[PDB]
């Protein structure tokens, strides 16, 4: 920390062991890739599979 | 939308049985359905072979 | 599932027909005309698909989920079948309720039972023969027993097939030994016909 006994100073932490952690996107998706030319494609979002 | 069964129409006991479907103005690829058999045994009730699809999820 | 094993309808009446076990939404009715294959005719409860009339309706109540048929015609003489989704990802059908549109009029089964032959007997093979037919509907569930107590084994029963006069007909096979043949005296064929059951017997 910066200044600990201060609260307005965050406290910056370091692990010894790693810890695994898992984020995901249950969402099976797709892309439309829709043209909004002349050259420009948009990728939208189409339906969740 | 047709679907045309294919195979030996006559097999051995004991032995393997192998049929293969063909379909035709559809994509075994869609997501939309599940792709499987229903067998009828003659003069008797419909019963549930089963059905797979290989549109999967992260696990 | 349980579906009742026959159903009958004069045209332009209206049918209802049954089936039990469906604790979930599922459920769905199909329609197989004799010697063709099988074509849904209801999914998702009451909601019909694609060119089907608006008299098929579907029905779910408690556990009990139904099929409703109204200005019956001669294109709706079929096995009905219906099935649902149970527990995780199976699914299973019903013994389907078969239903006949046919021209009139009702008739009481009727039954020829035939003993084994003396010729046959020679070969060490002893077969009995229910032949039942000229009833309407056109399902009939068979039953065998001996003496009193029914027989569970060697029994093979087809689905029935019109005959000349528009009257179906129906018969059971029953393939035993010669040992158990000449052992038990008597043998009886019942033949249940919408409630009414019909019943012949044989002894040596
Ligand atoms: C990192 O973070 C940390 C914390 O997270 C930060 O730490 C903070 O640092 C600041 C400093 O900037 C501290 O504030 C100063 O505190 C001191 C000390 O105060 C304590 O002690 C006093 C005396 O204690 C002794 O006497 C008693 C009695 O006998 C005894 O019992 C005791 O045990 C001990 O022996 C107490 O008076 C004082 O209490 C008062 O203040 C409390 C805090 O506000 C309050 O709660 C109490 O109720 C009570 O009111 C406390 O316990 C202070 O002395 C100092 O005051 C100077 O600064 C303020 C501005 O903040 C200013 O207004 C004052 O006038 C004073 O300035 C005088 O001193 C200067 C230096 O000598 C001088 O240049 C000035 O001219 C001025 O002197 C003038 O006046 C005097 C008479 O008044 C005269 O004689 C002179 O000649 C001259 O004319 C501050 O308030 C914080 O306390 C501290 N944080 C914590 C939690 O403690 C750190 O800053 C951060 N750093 C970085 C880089 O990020
Ligand atoms: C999330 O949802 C998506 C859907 O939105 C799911 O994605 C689907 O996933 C399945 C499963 O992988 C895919 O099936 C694979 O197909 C490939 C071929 O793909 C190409 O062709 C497809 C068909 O195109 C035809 O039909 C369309 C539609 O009618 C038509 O338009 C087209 O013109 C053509 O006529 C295309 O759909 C497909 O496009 C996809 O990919 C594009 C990028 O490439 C993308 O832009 C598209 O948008 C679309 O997503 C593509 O062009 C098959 O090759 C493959 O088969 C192998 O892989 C599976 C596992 O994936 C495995 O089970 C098989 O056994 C097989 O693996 C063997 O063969 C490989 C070579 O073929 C070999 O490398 C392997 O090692 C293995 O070989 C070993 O084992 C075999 C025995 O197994 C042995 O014989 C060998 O000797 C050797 O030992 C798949 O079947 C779908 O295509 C895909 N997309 C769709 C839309 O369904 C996704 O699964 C869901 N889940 C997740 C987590 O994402
Ligand atoms: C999001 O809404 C659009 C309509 O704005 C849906 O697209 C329609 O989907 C129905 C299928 O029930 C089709 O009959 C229509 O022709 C579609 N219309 C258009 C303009 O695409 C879309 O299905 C909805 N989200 C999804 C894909 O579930």
């Amino acid at each position: 920390s910066e200044n600990i006994t201060n609260n307005a100073k965050n406290i910056l932490v370091q692990f010894n062991t790693p810890v695994q952690i898992n984020c995901t996107r249950p969402n099976n998706n797709t892309r439309k890739s829709i043209r909004i030319g002349p050259g420009q494609a948009f990728y939208a979002t189409g339906d969740i599979i | 939308p047709q679907l045309q069964e294919s195979g030996p129409t006559l097999v051995e006991a004991s032995e393997t049985l192998s049929l293969t479907c063909a379909v035709s103005g559809d994509s075994t690829a869609a997501c939309n359905s599940f792709w499987g058999w229903v067998r009828q045994p003659p003069g008797k009730g419909l019963e549930w072979v089963g059905s797979l699809s290989h549109c999967a999820s992260y696990w | 599932l349980t579906q009742p094993p026959s159903a009958s309808g004069s045209p332009g009446q209206s049918i209802t027909i049954s089936c039990t076990g469906t604790s979930n939404n599922f459920v769905s009715w199909y329609q197989q005309h004799a010697g063709k294959a099988p074509k849904l005719v209801i999914y998702d409860v009451n909601k019909r698909p694609s060119g089907v009339p608006d008299r098929f309706s579907g029905s779910k109540s408690g556990n009990t989920a139904s099929l409703t048929v109204s200005g019956l015609q001669t294109d709706d003489e079929a096995v009905y079948y219906c099935g649902s989704l149970v527990g995780n990802w199976d699914v299973i059908f019903g013994g389907g309720t078969k239903l006949t549109v046919l021209g009139q009029p009702k008739a009481a089964p009727s039954v020829t039972l035939f003993p084994p032959s003396s010729e046959e007997l020679q070969a060490n093979k002893a077969t009995l023969v229910c032949l039942i037919s000229d009833f309407y509907p056109g399902a009939v569930t068979v039953a065998w027993k001996a003496d009193s107590s029914p027989v569970k084994a060697g029994v093979e029963t087809t689905t029935p097939s019109k005959q000349s006069n528009n009257k179906y007909a129906a018969s059971s096979y029953l393939s035993l030994t010669p040992e158990q043949w000449k052992s038990h005296r008597s043998y009886s064929c019942q033949v249940t016909h919408e409630g009414s059951t019909v019943e012949k017997t044989v002894a040596p």
